[PDB]
């Protein structure tokens, strides 16, 4: 293996491989996260290239524990590695403290793992950005993590293709008094903007987090919500 | 078996130790020194197994002096005692244990005099007077009987003389001479040897 | 681990990394050292002085032991490592031999350490140069100088840093037998040698003095001002 | 242009240039000749000196009581290989208590030498060897190249300007198997002399001889001891 | 492979180490951070670069010990690693000696790690610069500053980050040695920050202020609330409006 | 085995016997128990012969290397410290050795005692071996710091003879050495069977 | 201790006591010895308490990871495999004896695992100090394909015999019923023993204790 | 035995909205006294304490390592520790040294920093938690304390009666143990204050 | 860019050629072997009167019967000298006898090519070994390429060519040690830039029956009196 760093400083002080990884991320499928008073909603677009594909073979929304969930934007193969490591870290924390890991601690550990690949020998940075949702101490959380290793706490956010317009949409139509169902309606509407084709229950994925835990909605419920809208 | 004693007064610490180095049934040396100087105001007295004593004491001395030279100020007596205890405790369960019994005497410009006791299992205690050896049994009762917290230097030397005369009368081992030192705000002073 | 060869030979048999380390040293602040009869004197010129800075934290004269001290020129972070290696070696020597070190012993150790970094894999040379002063057990004063390449020499008086050539030219003329007969004369010689380079007078001078049985003493600004005023009064002749 | 700095790069024509440069290193050494009969094996070496005040470099080494070698190329590599050979012979004699056969030693040398020519940041051994030995199957002369390839010969010459000696040996191969020791030595001396410039001659100073045989351990003759072999020449 | 090696840890023909200057150039773009030392305390003031309306202790001030705090400028990802290392160094010292660590020892211990990366290993250096504030029984209230190359030094008033030179000149103009209190230090910090930011007027949401003081034999590290910064800004505005007359 | 060494105004004096036994069988009576480390240092053997010989050869080579590097001769305290540190790493393995180290240096004469348990003590009078308790009596009754050279020779010879008289594993011949400022010299090797007529009459 | 398990026509019934002793003195009177491993798999442990606790926690975390990755309910054979392999790796220094049981897509399964890595698959099992007194009841009164209530009564009788006939067992009885459609965790099921009522009044009136020093620390 | 080399006794008792923890004061080496004011109860928070009994070196080592870990945890998380989490942390720390165990048996007593609900528990040599509702004991005189507490403890004790009960139990229990005693220290942990008291006991 | 272990098209290692180039920048050392002993003489490059000449040592004692003179990059010779001393002491420890000059030279020169990618580059220092053993006085030469030879008279350094040319006519097999000392001093005077004045030169001899010896100021004055 190569023992030298492949990421180095530019004469203007920029780390360029990180910029290229962000360029890779900005070309992925859209994702939306909204935090309400009762829980968090994550939505993503799941358009596929052909009808021969099995729509239920792989999922973008995945549970880390009983109360934490992930979505991503970027490259799928890197997302799988990150998901595996996040699950292992949560299990280690549980083994030590006999208590479920809080969201803000999992985000920190995952961010440190993502940063290790920027200052290590012979490897390239991850090309994915992550949205994490959780429920702790009777209140919800929503975090974002970048390929560089920096994380932020948001109320509503959009990522992927055409995310500036998504952020403007969320800014104009967000207030702190939303219930979870109004949040789901707003998330689906935000995904509707800049969508290609006619959307059904088979080409979007939704996940919710509240007091009972994290769960991904079944296609029947997505059909109900789409009919309502 | 060697003998160590320490008495702690209002503004000084008095310490004493015997001067015999014995091998088998014969005395090899009669002016042995068992009092290591770790600083200008810290003394460390060590007894126990042959070999372990000098190795442990010289290791501690090197590390304390290195702290002084790196940082520009000296370790307080409490920190030196804690450092010594940690270093003995770590080696307790390894393949190279040290069999040593320790007294540490020091003076701090803010906390005053201090005297610390440590056995070979690395448990650290703070006492107003302490003793190590087989003469500890014969001496601690006299010290309990005649000691007061306000004792002065001359009275402390008289009390030490009482203890050593008791050792002369009752104890089976030949311990003719003792070395005595005192620690004060002016440093470490060597007093006259008590001999019989 | 990283096992690349950083410094290698070039055509005409030169080592370019060592030359660039020399170039790095030639940009530091000037340091002058003089060996008297019963006194040794070290002096450094402060490259930049600000009123918002604490001086105690930026001193460039360190004490390796109770009888050996040194001044450096070059990259500060490298010196902070070399000094802490030499301290540990001094303590180890005192423990094992039961005797304080010799100035030659410690300068030999430092030179060997600095030379071993120009022949290892994945390392770059130290960018510092050093003056080491002390007194031996027989009372003989000692002055030594160490190079980034690993060579060391003994000197009567010396200067390192930027502008060292001019100070050496001054010392070649003004170092005599009569000019070092007393401590005041030696200190004045060091100050005058520094004055050939430093600006704004004595406000930018750090001076240290060692004697036969005493520890290192840093001279306060008032003494420096007194000496500078005396040297100025000597110009009236 | 860019195919000649590493030993792990193939040229577009299917060649490795670093091996060829290591070959070029050998052809700059002084000449060496080896030849054998039905009963003996002989190595003849020509030594060189930097100046009239310097002694001539050694070229015949002891490897074991029945094995000797001769060198052409880099000296330190020769010393490394010679120490490896000595260790292998000692190990064989320790474990099985009989002399190591020569061919099984040459196989080990080739196996050792092939490894550097395949990995990154390593170089071939730039030394060529002539090996003379004797075992239960009779005399043996082996020749070794930097490319880890070895050959078994009837007679062979290596070094600078060694083509003339090769031509002489090719002309006179037929008499070798019947010659006795003295005639074989004189044949080797003539072949070695074929490489010298017309203004130089053989002398006791620059000629070394090594002989191994059926009832004769490997012996080396230098300086005055090579005078009997030179007497009667030409 | 020598082809792809970028040769991070080597000298340049002028005697320079280009990766270190590039890291320092990177730092000069981060948010402004300022530190002031007074007679009865010490303070840190930092600029908040997170101003999006949808964003949800403190953003750039970390607590390392019972007696110390720090603030970073540069790349936050490296700052997290360095902070996590500082905490472990302090805990190791306390475990060994049963006493809190002095400030200068902690700063030195981190700067050694920072220099080791620049001298060998083949990796890139850390692109962050730190300000440290603390209390110590040997020397009292102290303030320090570090660099990517491993250089540190004590100060009485300093500034790192964007527009550092103007802030340093203003501090040289206005700071009075030996006559500063917490109130005057807070006023000076507000004035310098207002004169440094690229905004018409300062706002309470764009700044965070932390104060270290020693009360009742214990150290208190307190982050000022918004309604106190608002009052400070109003006082500064009134004083400036009545300054010229 | 009995070896003694005492220090007086004109230097150090070392005396030893020569018998070596293996059980109740006397292997030899020509053993040389004063080991000649350098032209300026002396050591003795007691306990295991192999251990003493091996570790004092190691000490001699370290001393020579030190002298080559530092252009100065090693001192007695430093040599004893080196020997003490080389045998503390095999503590509990089963080594058995006890040695005096004798010399003269910048601080005058020097006489140190080092053994495998860990002791290292300076002194003015030492005796080691099985029959040392028999040599303390005579040596203590006769020793003074202002002795003359011949008187010190006589004292050492008498102490060793009295030790071998009552000890069963001690005997042979008495080998005597004198350490001065300009190196050591070998004084005599006297047979016990002749000291008997010299002393008794 | 006494732990027992039986297989009936629809699932598993497990039972244990609640006394924990240290030497010949009762330390805990309400210990819990039925451990969660998976929503369909449970374990009863005997032997050294710390070893059983750590072993079950580790295996539970590993099964959680495996089930998250695959997306299916775990199997009893998987847990049995990991338990027996880990126990054999340590050559018998972990004094844990385990009764493992669960229902999956194949049906009810019940295993017994020994400290050295052995394993038996059986229709009824007992372990502990009072294992023989309960095995007597199982040998006397077991029939294949019982109902739920009959199996619960049988397990209660076995545990009660172990409690009353052995000195190291006592206190209450805990039951856990695992079925394909549910999971019942009865805690406690029976209370065969009660503490007698106190006759005297030994309350210490205020001022009975003499005090040297006192300090108040207002938070 | 190794647990009896130094001696020692510690206990914890639960009342109504309050807890009490008591320990003896004596450091000696077998049958000889060395000191009296030895510390065995350490604070791990505003309203949380841990008491160690057993071998003195292990007592001090465990206390210092636990403080190390607790400080790091509280710095990362930004909140106070909970009694469940502290018990699990101590069990982990003790089990890590299986086959080489520390010779101590801790006792934990505190209040929930969110609801102020009492918590007392005890762990064994190798870290097996054992949570009770009435009282926990540890040390060389465990049988005497069990006997006294089974008879004196009653549910819903206010701070005064709880203090009297624990004082009487500890005094009468350590009066029958040769290598424990010579002073008793009692901490009463309550919602809004902590009360520390030293009792008058026999010194023989 | 190329590695440390690449051959040139005419079969030479580049790094060894560059090190041999670097050798030719050092001071001139001259060694002469006679039947009565061996002598070594070396220059000193005093760059300032403020330097102490006695701090420059280019002739060291490998052992009581073996001495060494060095040129090239001086700082690199310390490792070789240290190893030589260690090997001689190891040989004495194991076999209880003095090592041979040839064996010391082999042991030192076995480290020449032990570098790669531990050492990262060749040494670039040239050595002359002078000793007395069972065969008599012997002078050996060793260079950075790993080759060592035996010589009768050798000159290494920057002015090696003219010094060797002069040694060609000066040397003959029946020289006395005193004549050898005079001849070496004359050649050194010819090749130097400054004036030979018993302060900027260094001289040592090894003779049978007595140890390695370093000339002092008085002997230097007496010998230079004739020149």
């Amino acid at each position: 293996g190569y023992s030298f760093s492949l990421t180095t400083f530019s004469p203007s002080g920029k780390l360029v491989q990180i910029e290229y990884a962000l360029a890779a991320v900005a070309g992925g499928a859209p994702s939306v996260g909204i935090k309400a008073a009762n829980g968090v909603v994550l939505a993503t677009e799941k358009k596929q290239k052909s009808i021969l594909y099995d729509e239920r073979s792989v999922h973008k929304v995945e549970p880390i524990t009983k109360h934490i969930g992930l979505v991503y934007s970027g490259m799928g193969p890197d997302y799988r590695v990150l998901v595996h490591r996040a699950r292992k870290l949560a299990q280690q924390y549980y083994l030590v403290y006999q208590e479920p890991i809080p969201t803000a601690q999992l985000v920190q550990r995952v961010a440190s793992v993502m940063q290790e690949y920027t200052q290590s020998g012979g490897v390239r940075p991850f090309g994915v950005s992550l949205l994490i949702c959780g429920w702790n101490e009777g209140r919800p959380y929503l975090f974002q993590s970048d390929p560089s290793g920096a994380y932020f706490a948001w109320k509503a956010t959009a990522m992927g293709k055409n995310y500036v317009n998504g952020k403007t949409f969320l800014e104009k139509r967000y207030n702190e008094d939303l219930e979870l169902e109004d949040a789901i309606h707003t998330a689906i509407l935000t995904l509707k903007e800049s969508f290609e084709g006619q959307m059904t229950e088979d080409n979007i994925e939704v996940g919710i987090c509240n007091e009972a835990g994290f769960r991904r909605l079944t296609p029947t419920e997505v059909k109900d919500y789409l009919a309502a809208i | 078996m060697e003998y160590l004693i320490g008495i702690q007064g209002p503004d000084y610490v008095l310490v004493a130790s015997d001067r015999v180095a014995a091998s088998n049934i014969v005395q090899m040396k009669d002016d042995h020194d068992k009092m290591f100087k770790m600083s200008e105001k810290i003394l460390l007295l060590c007894v126990g197994e042959a070999g372990d004593t000098v190795q442990f004491a010289e290791y501690i001395q090197k590390n304390v002096q290195l702290y002084k030279m790196r940082n520009g100020y000296e370790l307080s007596p409490t920190a030196a005692a804690n450092f010594t205890r940690r270093n003995l405790a770590d080696c307790l369960r390894s393949r190279t244990p040290y069999h040593v019994n320790l007294l540490l005497a020091g003076y701090d410009e803010h906390e005053g005099p201090a005297l610390y006791y440590m056995d070979y299992l690395a448990a650290l205690a703070k006492a107003p007077f302490a003793a190590h050896g087989y003469g500890a049994f014969l001496t601690l009762s006299i010290l309990d009987r005649y000691y007061t917290p306000t004792i002065s230097r001359e009275r402390a030397v008289e009390l030490l003389r009482k203890c050593l005369e008791e050792l002369q009368k009752r104890f089976i081992l030949n311990l003719p001479t003792f070395s005595v030192r005192i620690i004060d705000k002016n440093g470490i002073h060597d007093l006259d040897n008590i001999s019989f | 681990s990283y096992d690349r060869a950083i410094t290698v030979f070039s055509p005409d048999g030169h080592l370019f990394q060592v030359e660039y380390a020399q170039e790095a040293v030639k940009k530091g602040s000037t340091a002058v050292g003089v060996r008297g009869r019963d006194i040794v004197v070290l002096g450094v010129e402060k490259k930049s002085v600000a009123k918002l800075q604490d001086e105690r934290t930026v001193r460039k004269i360190c004490a390796l032991d109770d009888n050996v001290c040194m001044a450096f020129a070059g990259l500060t972070a490298d010196a902070r490592i070399v000094i802490n290696r030499a301290r540990v070696e001094c303590q180890s020597h005192r423990l094992t031999v039961e005797d304080p070190v010799t100035v030659e012993y410690i300068t030999r150790y430092i030179a060997s350490l600095k030379q071993r970094y120009t022949q290892s894999n994945g390392r770059r040379p130290f960018g510092i140069s050093a003056l080491i002063v002390g007194f031996d057990f027989d009372g003989t004063p000692r002055l030594y100088q160490t190079d980034p390449s690993g060579t060391y020499h003994a000197w009567k008086a010396n200067a390192i840093g930027r502008g060292a050539k001019s100070v050496r030219e001054f010392l070649e003329k003004n170092y005599t037998d009569e000019a070092i007969e007393t401590d005041d004369l030696t200190i004045k010689l060091v100050i005058k040698a520094l004055l050939e380079v430093v600006q704004s007078g004595g406000k930018n001078i750090e001076l240290a003095v060692m004697r036969r049985d005493q520890s290192l003493k840093i001279l306060n600004p008032e003494e420096i001002e007194k000496y500078v005023a005396e040297i100025e009064k000597e110009k009236e002749e | 242009n860019q195919y000649d700095n590493d030993v792990t790069v193939w040229s577009p024509q299917g060649r490795i240039h670093q091996i060829e440069y290591a070959m070029e290193a050998v052809k700059q050494g002084s000449a060496t000749v080896g030849l054998k009969s039905k009963t003996h094996a002989v190595l003849v070496a020509l030594k060189r000196a930097q100046s009239e005040l310097a002694a001539h470099q050694k070229k015949i080494l002891h490897v074991d009581n029945h094995i000797g070698i001769s060198i052409a190329g880099l000296t330190a590599d020769a010393r490394l290989l010679c120490n490896f050979m000595r260790q292998e012979c000692l190990d064989s004699r320790f474990v099985f208590d009989r002399p190591l056969p020569v061919s099984r030693l040459v196989s080990l040398i080739g196996s050792k030498t092939q490894i550097p020519t395949q990995r990154y940041g390593r170089r071939p051994y730039g030394v060529g060897l002539l090996i003379a030995g004797y075992d239960d199957m009779g005399p043996h002369i082996f020749q070794t190249c930097p490319s880890a390839n070895y050959f078994d010969c009837r007679a062979m010459s290596i070094g600078a300007r060694s083509q003339s000696a090769r031509t002489y040996l090719e002309r006179h191969m037929s008499e070798f198997m019947e010659c006795n020791l003295n005639e074989l030595v004189k044949h080797g001396l003539r072949a070695l002399r074929e490489t010298l410039p017309a203004e130089q001659d053989l002398t006791t100073k620059n000629v070394s001889i090594g002989i191994v045989g059926k009832d004769l351990e490997f012996t080396i003759y230098d300086d005055d001891d090579v005078s009997p072999f030179l007497e009667g020449l030409e | 492979s020598r082809r792809y090696d970028s040769r991070t840890t080597i000298f340049s023909p002028e005697g320079r180490l280009y990766q270190v200057e590039y890291a320092m150039e990177a730092i000069g773009h981060a948010g402004t951070c300022l530190g002031i030392l007074a007679n009865d305390g010490v303070l840190l003031a930092a600029e908040r670069r997170n101003i999006h309306k949808l964003l949800d202790f403190s953003e750039k001030i970390y607590k390392l010990n019972e007696d110390m705090a720090c603030s970073v400028a540069g790349i936050t990802s490296d700052a997290n690693v360095l902070t996590n290392e500082l905490r472990l160094i302090a805990q190791r010292y306390l475990l060994q000696y049963q006493e809190p660590i002095p400030c200068e020892q902690l700063v030195t211990a981190l700067c050694d790690i920072k220099q080791a990366y620049t001298q060998f290993g083949g990796k890139r250096p850390f692109g962050v610069s730190l300000l440290y504030i603390g209390w110590d029984k040997h020397y009292g209230f102290q303030l320090y500053q570090s660099d990517p190359s491993g250089n540190y030094g004590g100060w009485k008033a300093t500034c790192i980050g964007n527009n550092s030179a103007a802030a340093v000149s203003m501090l040289k103009q206005d700071y009075k040695e030996g006559e500063m209190t917490l109130k005057s230090a807070l006023a000076l910090a507000i004035k310098v920050l207002n004169k440094t930011m690229d905004v018409s007027k300062l706002s309470a949401e764009k700044v965070e202020i932390a104060t270290l003081t020693r009360e009742n034999g214990k150290t208190v590290i307190r982050v000022l609330k918004q309604k106190e910064v608002e009052q400070l800004i109003k006082k500064h505005e009134e004083e400036e409006a009545k300054a010229e007359r | 085995t009995t070896t003694l060494a005492f220090k007086f105004r004109h230097g150090v004096i070392v005396a030893a016997d020569s018998r070596a036994t293996a059980g109740a069988y006397i292997a030899s009576q020509t053993v040389k128990k004063v080991i000649e480390i350098n032209p300026y240092l002396l050591g003795t053997m007691a306990g295991g012969a192999a251990d003493c010989s091996f570790w004092e050869r190691l000490l001699a080579r370290q001393c020579r290397i030190y002298e080559l590097r530092n252009k100065e001769r090693i001192s007695v305290a430093a040599a004893s410290k080196l020997l003490a540190n080389m045998v503390y790493q095999y503590k509990g393995m089963g080594l058995s050795m006890g040695t005096m180290i004798c010399g003269w240096d910048k601080r005058g004469p020097g006489l140190y005692y080092v053994d495998s348990e860990g002791n290292r003590i300076s002194g003015a009078t030492f005796s080691v071996g099985s029959g040392s308790v028999y040599a303390y009596g005579v040596m203590d009754r006769g020793y003074s710091y202002d002795l003359e050279v011949e008187q010190a020779y006589d004292l050492a010879r008498r102490a060793i003879y009295q030790a071998t008289y009552r000890d069963a594993y001690s005997g042979g011949a008495v080998n005597l050495y004198h350490v001065r400022e300009d190196g050591w010299i070998r004084v005599s090797s006297d047979n016990v069977a002749d000291l008997h007529e010299k002393y008794s009459g | 201790t006494t732990i027992a398990g039986v297989v009936y026509k629809d699932g598993i019934v497990l039972g244990a006591d609640t006394r924990a002793t240290e030497g010949m003195v009762v330390a805990d009177k309400n210990c819990s010895k039925i451990h969660f491993i998976s929503p369909n798999i449970y374990c009863c442990g005997a032997g050294t308490a710390a070893d059983t606790d750590m072993t079950t926690q580790l295996i539970s975390s590993n099964l959680e990871l495996h089930s998250l990755s695959t997306g299916r309910l775990p199997r009893v054979v998987t847990a049995n495999r990991m338990l027996k392999q880990m126990l054999f790796r340590y050559q018998g220094y972990i004094g844990a004896a385990l009764v493992l049981g669960g229902v999956d897509v194949t049906g009810p399964h019940l295993y017994s695992i020994y400290p050295h890595g052995s394993t038996d698959k059986l229709p009824y099992v007992t372990m502990g100090s009072g294992s023989l007194a309960a095995m007597a009841v199982f040998e006397d009164k077991f029939r294949p394909d019982m109902e739920e209530e009959e199996a619960k009564n049988l397990v209660s009788e076995a545990i009660a015999a172990g409690i009353f006939n052995d000195l190291g067992s006592g206190s209450n009885i805990d039951l856990c019923v695992i079925s394909k459609n549910k999971l019942d965790f009865l805690r406690p099921y029976t209370v065969p023993n009660k503490k007698g009522t106190r006759l005297g009044r030994y309350r210490c009136e205020k001022g009975t204790t003499a005090v040297l020093t006192e300090k108040i620390t207002p938070l | 035995s190794i647990m009896s080399y130094n001696g020692g006794a510690v206990m914890a008792m639960k009342g109504k909205n309050c807890v009490a923890i008591a320990a003896d004061r004596r450091f000696g080496i077998q049958a000889q006294m060395v000191t009296t004011d030895f510390q065995k109860i350490f604070p791990m928070g505003d309203r949380l304490y841990i008491g160690l009994a057993g071998l003195a070196t292990d007592v001090q080592t465990v206390a210092q390592r636990l403080k190390f870990r607790l400080n790091l945890y509280e710095l990362k998380e930004g909140r106070q520790i909970k009694p469940y989490t502290l018990m699990s942390m101590v069990a982990n720390l003790l089990y890590e040294k299986r086959f080489g165990p520390y010779y101590t048996e801790p006792v934990i007593a505190g209040l929930d920093p969110k609801t102020f609900k009492p918590f007392i528990c005890s762990l064994d040599l190798i870290g097996c938690p054992m949570v009770t509702d009435d009282f926990v004991v540890s040390g060389t005189c465990a049988e005497q304390m069990y006997g006294m507490c089974e008879s004196l403890w009653e549910p819903n004790m206010d701070p005064d009666h709880l203090f009297e009960t624990i004082s009487q139990a500890m005094l009468n229990a350590v009066d029958r143990d040769a290598v424990s005693g010579m002073g008793v220290i009692v901490h009463i942990i309550e919602k809004d204050k902590i009360t520390t008291r030293t009792l008058k006991a026999r010194m023989d | 860019d190329r590695g440390v272990n690449t051959f040139s098209p005419e079969g030479r290692l580049f790094q060894v050629e560059y090190a041999i180039e670097a050798i030719k920048l050092g001071s001139t050392a001259i060694g002469i072997q006679t039947s009565e002993g061996v002598c070594l003489a070396v220059e000193k490059r005093i760059t300032s009167p403020l330097m102490e000449p006695s701090s420059i040592e280019k002739i060291v004692e490998i052992d009581a019967h073996i001495g060494c003179a060095m040129s090239g990059l001086i700082a690199d010779a310390k490792t070789l000298i240290d190893k030589a001393r260690v090997e001689t002491q190891n040989h004495w420890f194991t076999y209880n006898e003095t090592m041979t000059v040839e064996s010391v030279t082999q042991a030192v020169s076995n480290l020449a090519l032990q570098f790669g990618e531990a050492m990262s580059r060749p040494f670039g220092v040239a050595l002359l070994f002078g000793g007395v053993d069972e065969k008599g006085p012997q002078l050996f030469h060793m260079d950075p390429s790993g080759t060592f030879v035996q010589c009768d008279a050798r000159a290494i350094g920057s002015a090696s060519e003219g010094a060797q040319s002069s040694l060609q006519e000066v040397y003959h097999k029946s020289m006395t040690l005193k004549e050898a000392i005079k001849s070496s001093l004359i050649i050194l005077k010819q090749v130097m830039e400054e004036k030979l004045n018993a302060t900027n030169i260094e001289l040592a001899t090894v003779q049978p029956g007595q140890n390695f010896h370093m000339f002092t100021k008085e002997e230097l004055e007496e010998v230079i009196k004739d020149i």
